[PDB]
């Protein structure tokens, strides 16, 4: 068995930034090192082969060395294009073990998210279903609360919080947060309130809505 | 607790000078018109302090650290020094000392106390009716695990604030050594302004506080007056001085007060005084200590660049082995650099097992034996513990604790012919198991069945030693690998190939510290014109002293020459008219250390003066000094 | 030469498994075929490989478990995976390792996500999700796209067949006891919705259901 | 102290420290019980 050991599962590279990707791997490989570049949602490709020579559609800004079973990937000009998973492998023998990947993660200003839930269409109320919808998108940093206050009172079971990717666009987060419930219990509570706990506001964003309307 | 100052100006701490603070009591011993020598952590005399003061912009509360023991020594004229923090991370993880007091009792606990962000205590509305009387405690926030706690006796301090000059002197010592706080103090009224003074106290120990904790870093807190984050402070000064384990010379009167201290390393005048335990310097020359060059850095001169181990023939070779009758070569007497070896960009397969390679460096084997064998592409996974296939079990098995190195390259251009490559075969029945490092070149017939084979192929009789497949129209992978596979132990030989810690340093004419084969020392490398003998390595002066060496693997006349090194001589008259003193050094030269040549050494400290005058205190070789005008 | 993969996404424990790895624009006449499989929580393992020689040799954690045979007429190759478990569900891979022109190349594929459980087939029912009637006035409206009990992963859910992709917000599915959970997000301008037609739309392929849901704003005030 | 600590079944309740990277310094307590890394692979949490 091969071990591939790296540095950290999750790190941090602003834009202009210099990271230096290093996969300490126990056993010694040689020079047989490739390093992988995976989209969220798309297959891995391949970015250095024989760990001195770039692949023919790579630009310039990636390079790689490392001596003996100390590697460094040195990403020069990260941009925003360039936030992919990165893999140590090796092309030497069978099984090819990978490691456990690098995401990075590029900071910015702290803005306020926007936080709309929704009230349950009439359509699920029928089949006997009910889902509140709590939407929160464009927030930093990944890390925050989300709360649901029914009646002044906290649930936490029925809670599913999904979160996605860092976006390559604006460098934001979006998750969405459903809170599962039966159709009896729909009929015995009237605020629904779910907030949004950011670090540059002491009080959070308090959305609601009345079911009389 | 979480509300703090916003008054903090920036400030840089300048240095300070310390003229005589910094002595105490070092024991339990009084003593009277004696002189005695002590070995204790003290302040040393013009050293370099702090400068922080309690102002209404400064306001500045630093982190100091405690592992080399500091001295405490405090102005005050409206007591704004309460107390201090010793702890150890400033954290509720550790267990901390607190002592604190509020002017009724002194408060010593030893509990498990949570470290604030900015600790402050103050008298509120300064407006009217005052009265002197605190309320607020922010101290810390809890207190819990409490071991210790010491009361004292209730009395009433005065914390007026005076203007003009100081009138109260508080100094305090703050060292922790083998688990025993030791706290001294000492008070008395003094004038002063502005600067430090330049007087003389001896500090009497309180209490004895047997703590037994680790302390590392600590604060100071501070008095706040102001006629919740606005608050201002009075006017104070205080100075934090780092303690040294150097030695005093405590002069008792003839009723015990300590009256002069001498610190042996602040001048040469100190080390005649503390040499001959005696303050009154008469006249002579007077050998004090003795200089000695420290060395810069450790060079071991082992290994060269040539006499390289054979690897030529075992990687760059043509034909091989079998994986059943591979054949083991020892490699010995010889130096192998493994960094040549790891960027050669011609291995397809380079592995190791057990240690890393940038680990076995500084890590000497004795036994290095190489076992090459010929194999295809699905059986080079196989050459681990603890495994099956048709290798492991049939062929060759390793050991438990095997920490050697797979080392292979590409055969595309060697092995690889049209028609196929019938060249090298393979066991592939076998009834048991197999043992580390053994060897089956039998050609045996397999017995599958209960009737003999006889040697020929029959019912239940097939060949055992089957053929290789080699083809142009089979994979990339499947090409036949050349498995040199390294092997490691340890037994009772000595080393060969280990290499000491480099391969060669070079530094001429100066101090450093090197490594033969059989001796050690320090001295300087210089040149020399002698011829000495091609197959000497050593050699020795009169007593048995090494002065010449020759490089086992590099032809060179070098010797051995002693760094500076001799005695330290103070010239100094006595002290009934001055203090003035010549640094006189032996055995030195005016190069490697108002300078003047002397046959004993380089005379730094006294003028050149071609008028002749009596000989008042003797130096050597007919030269004396005299102290006029 | 490009690479599709295809084959059943839901494989029942303790059965065999069966996926088809095509290869189209170039036969098969130098390299090797790997199964590259990622587990859920960004874990990677190898599973196999097969040529054109007729030697077969796979990973050491599956002894006999495994099965790749070849088809050099129709230029496919199908992967039979016997006793599978619960922690075999990854989305499989297949690629090829060949060196061209003195430098080293690696293609790549699509793929696909093979769910292996013992829950029911479970047509999906889409929900809309309308904001109410008291809500904040703002310039640019949030809606939504609910999709709650399908059976098994994954699912493809657009935004006005693939013309809407501004605004449009990817969330990941959650796992309960039971089934799955699906949910999207768009942003639309307060002069298209409810001016303009938005209506997300969630395909199946599984289950061969095509459920459209209009965005509608009911129940009103 | 067999009759005062062992029990039946066996007392499989306290612990002891086995490895350390370097000797203990004499008048001390260890009572650390963070997981530390052996050489430069970390951690960072549960066993293994």
């Amino acid at each position: 068995d091969i071990v591939m050991t790296q540095s950290h599962k999750f790190m941090s590279t602003s834009v202009g930034h210099r990271v230096s990707i290093t996969c300490k791997a126990s056993q010694d490989v040689g020079n047989d090192v490739a390093w992988y570049q995976q989209k969220p949602g798309q297959s891995p490709k391949l970015l250095i082969y024989w760990a001195s020579t770039r692949h023919t559609g790579v630009p310039d800004r990636f390079t790689g060395s490392g001596s003996g079973t100390d590697f460094t990937l040195t990403i020069s000009n990260v941009q925003s294009e360039d936030l992919a998973d990165y893999f140590c492998q090796q092309y030497n023998r069978y099984p090819y073990t990978f490691g456990g990947g690098t995401k990075l993660e590029i900071k910015r200003a702290d803005a306020a998210p926007t936080v709309s839930i929704f009230p349950p269409s009439s359509e699920q109320l029928t089949s006997g279903g009910a889902s509140v919808v709590c939407f929160l998108n464009n927030f930093y940093p990944k890390d925050i609360n989300v709360k649901w206050k029914i009646d002044g009172s906290e649930r936490q079971n029925g809670v599913l919080n999904s979160w996605t990717d860092q976006d390559s666009k604006d460098s934001t987060y979006s998750m969405s947060s459903t809170l599962t419930l039966t159709k009896d219990e729909y009929e015995r509570h009237n605020s629904y309130t779910c907030e949004a706990t950011h670090k540059t506001s002491t009080s959070p964003i308090v959305k609601s809505f009345n079911r009389n309307e | 607790q979480c509300v703090n100052l916003t008054t903090r100006t920036q400030l840089p701490p300048a240095y300070t000078n310390s003229f005589t603070r910094g002595v105490y009591y070092p024991d339990k011993v009084f003593r009277s018109s004696v002189l005695h020598s002590t070995q204790d952590l003290f302040l040393p005399f013009f050293s370099n302090v702090t400068w922080f003061h309690a102002i209404h912009k400064r306001f500045d509360n630093p982190v100091l650290p405690f592992n080399d023991g500091v001295y405490f020594a405090s102005t005050e004229k409206s007591n704004i020094i309460r107390g201090w923090i010793f702890g150890t991370t400033l954290d509720s993880k550790t267990q901390s000392l607190l002592i604190v007091n509020n002017a009724t009792n002194v408060v010593i606990k030893v509990c498990e106390f949570q470290f604030c962000n900015d600790p402050f205590l103050g008298v509120y509305y300064h407006k009217n009716n005052k009265s002197w009387m605190e309320s607020e405690f922010r101290v810390y926030s809890s207190a819990n695990n409490c071991t210790f706690e010491y009361v004292s006796q209730p009395f009433l301090m005065d914390l007026e604030g005076k203007q003009g000059n100081f009138k109260n002197l508080r100094e305090f010592v703050f060292k922790n050594i083998d688990g025993y706080f030791k706290i001294y103090s000492k008070h008395t009224p003094i004038n002063l302004v502005r600067d430090l003074p330049q007087g003389f106290s001896a500090l009497e120990p309180l209490v004895d506080l047997p703590i037994g904790i680790n302390i590392t870093r600590f604060q100071t807190l501070l008095a706040l007056h102001r006629s919740s984050s606005g608050w201002t402070a009075g006017a104070a000064a205080y100075y934090v001085g780092y303690l040294q384990p150097r030695t005093f010379l405590l002069k008792y009167n003839e009723n015990g007060t300590i009256t002069d201290a001498v610190d042996c390393a602040l001048d040469p005048l100190s080390e005649t005084k503390c040499t001959l335990k005696s303050f009154t310097v008469e006249k002579g020359i007077y050998q004090t200590s003795n200089f000695r060059v420290q060395p810069t850095e450790s060079i071991v001169r082992f290994p060269n660049i040539t006499n390289l181990c054979p690897f030529g023939e075992v990687f760059n070779a043509t034909r091989f082995a079998s994986v059943y009758a591979w054949n083991r070569k020892r490699i010995s007497n010889c130096v192998a650099d493994y960094s040549v070896l790891y960027n050669s960009a011609s291995f397809s397969t380079f592995k190791c097992y057990g240690v890393s390679p940038t680990k076995l460096n500084d890590l000497c084997f004795t036994n290095v034996y190489a076992d090459s064998f010929v194999i295809r592409g699905d059986e080079v996974r196989q050459i681990a513990p603890g495994q099956t296939g048709k290798i492991a079990d049939y062929n060759y098995k390793l050991p438990d604790d095997f920490t050697g190195c797979v080392i292979a390259w590409n055969s595309n251009n060697l092995d690889s012919k049209v028609g196929g490559n019938y060249n090298y075969l393979y066991r592939l029945f076998r009834k048991s198991n197999l043992k580390p490092f053994e060897r089956d070149i039998s050609t045996e017939i397999y017995q599958a069945g209960s009737t003999p084979c006889n040697g020929v192929e029959g019912f239940n009789c097939y060949f055992p030693l089957q053929s290789y497949g080699f083809q142009p129209t089979n994979g990339v992978g499947y090409q036949p690998y050349r498995v040199v596979v390294l092997s490691f132990e340890l037994l009772h030989a000595p080393a060969t190939v280990c290499g000491p810690k480099k391969s060669t340093n070079l530094v001429k004419n100066k101090c450093v510290n090197f490594n033969f084969n059989g001796l050690t020392g320090t001295g300087v490398l210089t040149e020399s014109n002698k011829k000495f003998l091609p197959f000497q390595q050593f050699g020795r002066d009169i007593a048995d002293t090494t002065d010449a060496v020759r490089d086992p693997q590099t032809l060179e006349i070098l010797d051995i020459t002693p760094c500076s090194f001799g005695g330290v001589s103070v010239i100094t008259p006595g002290t009934n008219t001055s203090n003035q003193v010549a640094v006189l050094y032996q055995d030195v030269n005016c190069t490697e250390v108002n300078v003047f040549q002397t046959r004993a050494g380089c005379l730094i400290g006294a003028e050149h003066v071609n008028n002749s005058y009596e000989c008042d205190i003797p130096i050597g070789a007919g030269i004396c000094a005299s102290y006029q005008t | 030469v490009q690479l599709q993969e295809s084959g059943p996404s839901l494989v029942k424990p303790s059965q065999t498994l069966s996926l088809t790895c095509s290869v189209t624009g170039d036969s098969i006449t130098n390299g090797y075929w790997n199964w590259i499989r990622k587990f859920p929580g960004n874990k990677l393992e190898y599973m196999g490989y097969i040529s054109y020689s007729g030697s077969t040799y796979y990973s050491p954690s599956l002894k006999s478990r495994i099965s790749i045979t070849r088809d050099t007429s129709k230029n496919q190759h199908y992967l039979q995976l016997n006793s599978v478990t619960s922690e075999d569900t990854a989305t499989y891979y297949c690629a090829s390792d060949y060196h061209g022109s003195k430098y080293y190349f690696d293609y790549w594929g699509q793929g696909t996500t093979l769910t292996v459980s013992s829950a029911k087939t479970t047509p999906p029912s889409v929900y809309p999700l309308a904001p109410g009637s008291a809500a904040q006035t703002n310039s640019m409206v949030t809606l939504g796209c609910l999709v709650k009990g399908y059976f098994p992963e994954p699912v493809t859910v657009t935004w006005n067949s693939g013309s809407l992709s501004s605004g449009v917000h990817t969330f990941p599915a959650v796992l309960q006891s039971d089934l799955y959970t699906l949910s999207s997000s768009v942003t639309v301008p307060s002069s298209t919705w409810p001016s303009e037609t938005v209506t997300c739309n969630v395909a199946h392929p599984a289950s061969s259901t095509k459920v459209d849901k209009k965005i509608v704003p009911r129940d009103c005030g």
